[PDB]
RNA sequence: CCGCUGAAAGCAUCUAAGCGGGAAGCCCGCCCCAAGAUGAGGCCUCCCACGGCGUCAAGCCGGUAAGGACCCGGGAAGACC
RNA sequence: UCGAUGUCGGCUCGUCGCAUCCUGGGGCUGAAGAAGGUCCCAAGGGUUGGGCUGUUCGCCCAUUAAAGCGGCACGCGAGCU
């Protein structure tokens, strides 16, 4: 089921002969698989997937060539696409052909303690008119003495970001596996060389 | 009227058949189907 | 004064095929079982008696209409959620824990109870993958 | 019912003849018998729980075998402007006021029988699924409408 | 809320045996966390003596590997960790 | 409770109930159609921006599909005004 891993490089607007589909540069390289995980050993019917094979010696004992192109295992670290199933090896972009839609998911650029007012986009509080110390702070966390305790759900500060996010129905717009690319229109999250995985879509 | 906490059997070809606990009434015309709510 | 205690016997490893009996009616024999209530050597701080073993599960009958009817709450998530399950829900999917809810409540509560029912191994049976020690009590 | 061929098990009467196998339960009651095709059904049990399935099974025994001796035809009229409905295949397409003219699939044992784009019957070796999708029919168009809309059996329009 | 079949009550009735439709509602589907799920899972891979002190690979240490740290250069990771 | 339970409103954050204001179903209708009325299910999501008033509430203005009624110490001052 028509999954990848690649690097988020950039993203360029470029043009569809009307318009200007602003697209983010996807590195789907060709990914070696290295273990198929079978579903009367695991339950999955999943694959683990590679990426860059120069790991020069950093290779330690997930050294595990026991697949027969395994390509001394990536430091761009093994994933999975779970409901995969490949008929050859190192699958490269042409599973993908331009005008299907992809789930996109990657780790977002994290924002360390982003407190709330830009975690949960809290309206904080006024910039006048009285005091001053509550400019972004979240105000109200809760009711009196019933309840007498926070809701466990609560929107609080927190480690906004770094957390794996799918962006699903990103139009895969073009290939290029001349150099083994894979464009598709719009935001794939992460930072400019991160890790996403690029998956079948979810709409039928 | 559709839901009472009453219901009556006004005509006289008003069966008063009950359906899961619920005291209905059915009828040939549509105003009688009370419901026992 | 005198003195009157057991020891570790070596356990009893019943098992309970349950193909026809009403959950509660047969989990009050479970629980039962399951503290040593039936050996006649029963200190009440030792968690002696049996490991049991019931098996055969859904197709555990319940009684007149709980089709839809007995509720599941158990799970406050925990901010909106009271999140119920009818027992059609559950004997569908993970069948295997109407009894483990039956006898969890006719354990008692302390840190015996929560290692009583450790010994309790339901299944959905046959073939309880687990067994060759089958003193089947019925 | 000469041409049937009934048979007993417990939770089953199944009945048979020259069309096919209909498989009825039944609650096991009574130890209930057969000398003939249509029966003496035993109950001597006065209260109420056995009291309405004897005559219920009564009931259901002689459909089945009815049904196997061609217990068919619900005819389902189309009524008003010309809402047609035309076999093709086995699903039938009747083309009732809508953007999409509707096409019903068949359970398996019914077929849609189509004399005239004015009328249509229902036949299976039943009455349950027979009347059941002579019902989804008509609930394809509940047809008093403020009338001749819609479609109908046999029924009464009244204003 | 409308059914189909149909008794109790020879008729009917959506109902007591049954079975169907049907709601943004419910469960699963979608996305995220998630084995601290003591129920602590699974799969793939790597490494494996006893020499020593008894009612014995001894519960305690000393050398072990596979590895992990410590440290340092850092980082769209990050208050520190 | 007076050897203190800070008190109205607004802001902020909400969360819940259903006796629903929309939205989804449906019944009747003095329901031609479009509307609507009333009643049954239905909180999953909503539920605007303003003028005046310290105001909750109201009156309006311009919308809206709707501009819900409440509760939560007339929620919320170890958050603020
Ligand atoms: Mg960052
Ligand atoms: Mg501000
Ligand atoms: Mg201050
Ligand atoms: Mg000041
Ligand atoms: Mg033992
Ligand atoms: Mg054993
Ligand atoms: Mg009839
Ligand atoms: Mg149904
Ligand atoms: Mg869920
Ligand atoms: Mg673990
Ligand atoms: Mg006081
Ligand atoms: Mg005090
Ligand atoms: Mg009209
Ligand atoms: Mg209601
Ligand atoms: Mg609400
Ligand atoms: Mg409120
Ligand atoms: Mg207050
Ligand atoms: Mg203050
Ligand atoms: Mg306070
Ligand atoms: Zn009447």
């Amino acid at each position: 089921m028509k999954g990848i891993l690649g690097v988020k490089v950039g993203m360029t607007r470029i043009f569809r002969d009307d318009r200007a589909v602003p697209v983010t540069v996807i590195l789907a390289g060709p990914c070696p698989v290295v273990q198929r995980r079978t579903p009367e050993k695991d339950g999955y019917t999943a694959v683990q997937l590679g990426f860059l094979p120069q790991n020069p010696k950093r290779v330690n004992r997930p050294l595990k060539g026991h697949f027969a192109k395994a390509g001394v295992e990536p430091v761009r670290i093994l994933r999975e696409i779970r409901d995969f199933n490949p008929e050859g090896d190192t699958v490269t972009v042409e599973i993908f052909k331009p005008g299907e839609r992809v789930d996109v998911t990657g780790t977002s650029k994290g924002r360390g303690f982003a407190g709330v007012m830009k975690r949960w986009n809290f309206a904080g509080g006024p910039d006048s008119h009285g005091a001053h110390k509550i400019h972004r702070h979240p105000g109200s966390i809760g009711n009196r003495k019933t309840p007498g305790r926070v809701y466990k759900g609560k929107k609080m500060a927190g480690h906004y970001g770094a957390e794996r996010v799918t962006v699903m129905n990103l139009e895969v717009v073009d290939v290029i596996p001349e150099e083994n690319l894979l464009l598709v229109k719009g935001a794939v999250p992460g930072p400019n060389g991160g890790l996403v995985i690029v998956r079948e879509t979810k709409k039928a | 009227m559709k839901v009472r906490a009453s219901v009556k059997r006004i005509c006289d070809k008003c069966k008063v058949i009950r359906r899961h606990g619920r005291v209905y009434v059915i009828c040939e015309n549509p105003k009688h189907k009370q419901r026992q709510g | 004064m005198k003195t009157y205690v057991p020891k570790q016997v070596e356990p009893r490893w019943v098992l309970i095929d349950a193909e026809g009996k009403t959950l509660g009616r047969l989990a009050t024999k479970i629980a039962t079982l399951l503290r040593g209530k039936h050996r006649p050597d029963w200190t009440p701080n030792v968690a002696m008696g049996d490991f049991v073993v019931v098996v055969n599960a859904d197709k555990i009958r319940v009684t007149g209409k709980k089709l839809e009817q007995k509720i599941y709450t158990r799970y406050s998530g925990y901010p909106g959620g009271l999140k119920k399950i009818p027992l059609e829900k559950m004997l569908a999917t993970h069948p295997e824990r109407v009894l483990e809810h039956a006898v969890k409540g006719m354990l008692p509560k302390g840190p015996l109870g929560r290692r009583l029912f450790k010994r309790l191994k339901v299944y959905a049976g046959p073939d309880h993958p687990h067994q060759a020690q089958r003193p089947e009590k019925l | 019912p000469k041409g049937v061929s009934v048979e007993v098990a417990p939770g089953r009467v199944k009945v048979k003849g020259p069309k096919g196998e209909l498989e009825v339960p039944v609650s096991p009651e009574m130890r209930v018998v057969v000398e003939e095709g249509v029966v003496r059904v035993e109950r001597p049990s006065d209260e109420r729980r056995h009291k309405s399935l004897h005559g219920l099974t009564r009931t259901l025994i002689a459909n089945a075998v009815k049904g196997v001796s061609e217990g068919y035809s619900k005819e389902l009229l189309i009524k008003g402007i010309g809402y047609r409905a035309r076999l093709v295949g086995r699903a039938l397409e009747l083309t009732v006021g809508f953007s999409h003219p509707v096409v019903v699939e068949p359970p398996e044992g019914i077929t849609f029988e189509v004399p005239e784009p004015t009328r249509v019957r229902v036949s299976g070796i039943d009455k349950q699924k027979v009347g059941q999708v002579a019902a989804n029919i008509r609930a394809i168009r509940k047809p008093s409408a403020y009338h001749e809309k819609g479609i109908y059996y046999a029924g009464e329009p009244v204003r």
